[PDB]
């Protein structure tokens, strides 16, 4: 019973390790244990619960433990001591392999080994923890911990794709716990949290690890935004030291939504509409990834309504999504027809829903949109149009205030028109011919250029796995 | 905390202060450095001028944050 | 088979308040003794919310008379020897009767077992044919287009021409069903010159069908040919109120009558798209494109208009003219303004230059995009 | 199986899903100008005889 | 051209691994 | 107009008749709508074959 | 602010700062301050004496320019150090 499960699961973990561990040792072969690794992960959650999970004990044990023994220890502590004769010395199947590490030459600490056996078992330990849930005591033991000992380290390219994976754990684990109950103390180690992603990314971009910059990037960019400083963001992403090299497309897609926001309230919804368009090109469209596309779907919704320009009606209708976007079908009927009613019993409705993503927060400014989207239209229909005419319509109050409204629109040229007191009409400056003008050709100029673009892409990546191939052997 | 109270106290115009704020922003120039990026070309002028007597202090902030951010070149 | 559209299309005038009380409860008389005759209770139990336990009674002693004569009927002609024939017309036989009374579920386990034994393959057709009609029955599209697939299936391994003229009519009903008409104006035509009819729904419903579609899909030229020349319409004259009301609305729009114009348009709502169940969905989107049309050919004629002499000459209002002209324009199908000030109603019309260049860029964004999608994955592989 | 690190770890942030949170908590745009049409040719009507 | 040298990389990947496979059983 | 044999403009609020005898606009964008249209298909195809990668 | 930061100073405070970044006449600024403070006045204050550049915003952002002078007008009412940014505001 409890002596086969233990071992058996620990078997399993042992033919994944083996083949890591073999692969880092003779040359560099960086990328291929990364692809192993995160199929690891998977692969791990899933065993934990059949076949005990005391199975790590008996692994700890197994092989050397320099401080992984009294981690074990804690966390075998916090969910009641558990005894079988799990006192140390339990498992012991190195056997003088040198695959298995050689017995008497670890021991002795002529020869050292481990190193990137560390890395590993607090990985493990970390993943654990999560599974479990094991809040309070623990994360602020285990965070205590990992920290100092990889900055013990001088890790290389290959320990280096490792830790950017203890890092995601550090970060989300001290924010489930915040979430859970306010306290102050919770505020003195967020302060400590902010410091050491600081110092560990300029260490990290001298390996200039493509893994490891993109993790911490994505986590940094969020943290500033949950505490609201605009400043230190627009600072942080003028660098642009995030790679596209190799890294996966859903931590690009993250870094991509969060940008969009950045740049809407700062008032460019231009770029914003640009940036939301590409987060959900990147992110693969998952079950997985539904919490991601579900928040993209929103925000892109918003940037449409912020510019002026009503999004695709479709949008909301074919979504299988469609019920959480039934505040946003309420806010473009409003938006649309320039009910201003409408539009302020829509937001006190949904204001709950709302608050949850702090999208009330942009509503309060998408009640200027209501009355400036509903003059475009009007000046597109009736292109001289009496201030008279507008008012009765819409029912704005007055001459003099629908005039200045639209006075400032044509400022920053949205409307594109022009008022003529002296005659008492607005007269639609538009009359196309604009085929004869020099701008289709900047339009055309760039699309060239985006095919080019294309072109290269496709031929250097192309050619990589040939090489592999034609120095393999073959048939 | 934030570095707003330490930005706060180089404009303070009385010479006590801007020294004082000198220290405090250098424990915490390895700890954070992406909020006074902003307000380099003030510690700059700092540096520059040969009144102050932590003067070679403060073209040390300057060099830290400099090398933290990856600008190299502007470090060294 | 047959009865089973008869009744559901009186008892839809029934459901609805919409219609007249007068006209509601002639469809009362007309539906009630079929009710108790072709014993329709389990499609009635939902109807009958939705607008005796003698009709049970009956329903259970028909279900068991007709279930019973049917089940020996089987037990006698296994016997009798003929084993894949004779097994199957009976099986058939007790589907027939699921079918009069209305329960899909159970004319598709009997029509199964027609389908096991191999038999004429004509008739195979027929009987993937006839689960289809149940579709149009409850009036479900989504169980009309399911099926029609398996008939489509069979018709071009059986090479039947025959049967092949009813799945026009039938693929005419899915399209015409959904608000997609450009296939189903295409259709329906066809079916008025080949009409080949074995348990199927009147010549009637064709006729007024084609005129509906061929109004909204067609351009001027070719509703000329095809609908108001059509031999067989005119051929049939106006006989049925039905067909009489839409065919006052096509003579109007081609003759460019104008006055009687717009009180056709009341007529052909009150008369032709609400009493119809597969165009009530789309009364709605009728109307909005034919009143686009009168004005987007007007427009084409005159550069400048006055609102009075538009508005006059349909015989509506300025007012009520203007408000229904805004609505209409954000759509860009009529590229006109409204001049409140001078009162004139100017042509903006871009066909130039520029016109044809929009049309082309957005093709090529579309392309743009999915070279991108393709390209990303693959190269991260 | 290579995605699956990435894509399980970005979902945590948004925590849960809101998709099914929703319920618990709980001509595309026009309108149909036939019933409008209706009422106006009345109008026009009694004035247009009048006239 | 990027898809199809795509495929016969892949095809590859196949016949090299059976060569090192079968070297060892024949040994 | 509708025929086609003059196409031009009535004025309804003066009382002039413009007559335009100008044909047709370029059938070089024309004969681009269609190499574009097969294209589109063609690329969808090309990732159908493409998928033995997946 | 002590205590985990509430005091009825709080409010009249961050009215006066607000409003300054509205006499300087950076809106991009006063959006970006106003991001700042959302997580703790989210409910915490609501809207007291910080209404009054949050009005006064809104009208501008419409393009509102006459209920803009109509609400500074009014605020010769309220004057009590609040003048230091009215004057600027009439330019």
């Amino acid at each position: 019973l409890h002596h086969s499960e233990k071992k058996y699961a620990e078997e399993d973990q042992v033919q994944e390790l083996l083949k890591v561990l073999n692969e880092i040792s003779k040359t560099t072969l960086t990328l291929d244990p990364r692809y192993i690794w995160r199929s690891l992960k998977d692969l791990s959650s899933l065993r934990n619960q059949e076949l005990l999970n005391a199975e790590t004990l008996c692994f700890t044990v197994n092989v050397l433990y320099p401080d992984s023994s009294s981690f074990k220890k804690n966390l075998l502590k916090f969910i009641t001591s558990n005894h079988k004769s799990s006192v140390p010395g339990s498992a012991e199947l190195r056997n003088s392999y040198p695959a298995s590490f050689y017995s008497v030459n670890t021991e002795k600490k002529t020869i050292e080994v481990t190193a990137e056996i560390n890395c590993f078992m607090h990985l493990l330990v970390q993943l654990f923890l999560w599974d479990s849930k094991e809040l309070e005591q623990l994360v602020e033991f285990n965070r205590k911990v990992v920290i100092p000992n990889l900055l013990c380290y001088y890790n290389l390219r290959s320990l280096n794709l490792i830790n950017a994976k203890l890092w995601f754990y550090i970060y989300l684990s001290h924010e489930t716990l915040a979430r859970s109950s306010e306290e102050i103390n919770s505020d003195n180690q967020n302060i400590i949290l902010r410091s050491t992603m600081m110092k560990f990314l300029k260490i990290a971009s001298l390996k200039h690890d493509n893994e490891t910059k993109a993790m911490l990037i994505n986590l940094i960019l969020r943290d500033f935004l949950n505490n609201g400083e605009v400043d230190s963001a627009s600072d942080f992403i003028s660098k642009l030291e995030y790679p596209h090299t190799d890294v996966s497309s859903s931590l690009e897609a993250r870094y991509f939504f969060y940008l969009s926001k950045i740049n809407a309230i700062q008032l460019d919804y231009s770029t914003a509409n640009e940036y939301i368009i590409a987060a959900i090109r990147k992110a693969p469209h998952n079950s997985k990834s539904l919490g991601f596309l579900q928040q993209s779907n929103k925000l892109h919704c918003c940037i449409q309504l912020l510019m002026g320009d009503i999004p695709e009606l479709s949008f909301f209708h074919q979504s299988n999504m469609q019920k959480s976007l039934l505040p946003y079908y309420h806010l473009t009927k409003a938006v649309k027809l320039g009910d201003l009613k409408k539009f302020t019993s829509t937001i006190t409705k949904y204001k709950q829903l709302l608050l949850k993503d702090d999208t009330y927060q942009l509503c309060v400014r998408l009640r200027s949109n209501v009355i400036k989207t509903g003059i475009r239209i009007i000046s597109l229909t009736y292109k001289k149009i009496s201030l008279r005419d507008i008012c009765l319509k819409l029912n704005l109050d007055s001459e003099q205030t629908v005039e200045y409204m639209v006075s400032r629109a044509i400022r920053d040229g949205v409307i594109e028109a022009k008022i003529n007191h002296e005659d008492g009409f607005i007269e639609t400056t538009e009359l196309l011919n604009i085929y004869d003008s020099e701008d289709p050709q900047q339009v055309f100029d760039e699309r060239i250029k985006f095919a080019n673009q294309l072109h290269d892409e496709y031929l250097v990546s192309m050619r990589y796995p040939e090489d592999k191939k034609t120095q393999q052997n073959e048939k | 905390t934030t570095a707003a109270p330490l930005l706060a106290l180089l404009r303070e115009n009385q010479d006590s202060v801007k020294t004082y704020a000198l220290e405090s922003i250098n424990n915490v120039v390895d700890q954070l450095w992406s909020e006074i990026s902003n307000e380099l070309p003030d510690i700059e002028a700092l540096y520059d001028d040969d009144t102050f007597s932590d003067r070679e202090m403060a073209a040390l902030i300057a060099s830290k944050v400099y090398y933290n951010l990856g600008e190299y070149e502007s470090a060294v | 088979r047959v009865p089973n559209y008869e009744v559901s299309e009186k008892a839809f005038l029934l459901t609805q308040s919409k219609v007249s009380i007068e006209q509601r409860k002639e469809a009362a008389e007309f539906v009630l003794a079929k009710i108790k005759e072709e014993e329709m209770a389990p499609y009635y139990k939902y109807l009958c919310e939705e607008y005796d336990q003698e009709l049970y009674n009956e329903l259970c002693k028909k279900n068991e008379s007709k279930i019973k004569e049917l089940n020996e009927k089987i037990q006698k002609l296994e016997e009798d020897d003929e084993g894949e024939l004779e097994q199957a017309q009976a099986w058939i036989n007790l589907g027939e009767y699921y079918a009069q009374i209305g329960d899909k579920d159970n004319a598709e386990k009997t029509l199964g077992k027609s389908l096991s034994k191999a038999i004429s393959t004509g008739a195979k057709i027929d009987v993937m044919l006839t689960i289809a009609r149940l579709g149009f029955f409850y009036n479900d599209q989504l169980y009309v287009k399911e099926k029609l697939e398996a008939v489509n299936s069979m018709i071009e391994k059986g090479g039947d021409w025959e049967r092949r003229n009813r799945y026009k009519t039938y693929y005419g009903i899915h399209c015409l069903a959904v608000r997609n008409f450009k296939e189903a104006a295409k259709l329906l035509v066809d079916s008025l010159a080949t009409f080949t009819s074995i348990e199927l729904t009147s010549y009637e419903s064709i006729a007024t069908y084609a005129s509906v579609t061929g109004l909204f899909t067609l351009e001027r030229t070719d509703l000329k040919s095809k609908v108001i020349d059509s031999p067989e319409l005119l051929s049939l004259i106006s006989t049925t109120a039905a067909l009489q009301s839409i065919s006052s609305l096509t003579i109007s729009l081609y003759a460019s009558d104008y006055a009687s114009y717009f009180p056709y348009l009341l007529e052909t709502y009150a008369n032709v798209l609400i009493p119809c169940k597969y165009l009530n969905r789309h009364a709605d989107f009728f109307v909005r494109e034919m009143r686009r049309k009168v004005y987007a050919q007007l427009l084409e004629s005159y550069k400048t208009l006055s609102l009075k002499s538009m508005a006059s000459a349909f015989g509506v209002s300025v007012a009520f003219l203007d408000n229904d002209l805004g609505k209409f324009i954000p759509n860009k199908q009529l590229n006109c303004v409204i001049d409140r000030v001078n009162g004139i109603v100017e042509t903006n019309r871009p066909d130039n230059k520029n016109a044809q260049y929009h049309l082309l860029v957005k093709q090529g964004d579309g392309l743009l995009t999915k070279l991108q999608k393709y390209g990303a994955a693959v190269r991260l592989t | 199986t290579k995605k699956k690190n990435e894509e399980i770890n970005k979902k945590s942030l948004e925590e849960d899903d809101e998709f099914e949170d929703f319920p618990i908590d709980t001509d595309d745009v026009e309108v149909d100008d036939d019933f409008t049409n209706e009422l106006k040719a009345e109008l026009d009507r009694y004035k247009r005889e009048n006239q | 051209e990027l898809m199809v040298i795509y495929i016969s990389n892949l095809v590859r990947s196949i016949i090299a691994f059976d060569d090192l496979i079968e070297n060892k059983i024949q040994n | 107009i509708l025929d086609k044999i003059f196409y031009g403009v009535l004025d309804q609020g003066n009382g002039w008749l413009y007559v335009y005898e100008t044909p047709n606009q370029d059938a070089t964008y024309d004969s681009a709508l269609e190499l574009v249209g097969q294209l589109n298909k063609v690329v969808d195809q090309l990732f159908e074959k493409a998928s033995v990668l997946y | 602010n002590h205590k985990l930061s509430e005091s009825d100073k709080k409010s009249k405070l961050i009215s006066l700062y607000l409003l300054n970044l509205l006499s300087q006449n950076n809106t991009t600024k006063f959006h970006s301050e106003l991001q700042y403070l959302d997580k703790h006045i989210k409910n915490l204050e609501d809207d007291s004496l910080l209404s009054y550049p949050i009005k006064l915003d809104r009208w501008l952002m419409e393009g509102s320019y006459q209920k803009a002078w109509d609400l500074l007008q009014s605020g010769s009412q309220n004057i009590s150090e609040f003048d230091s940014f009215t004057d600027i505001l009439k330019s």
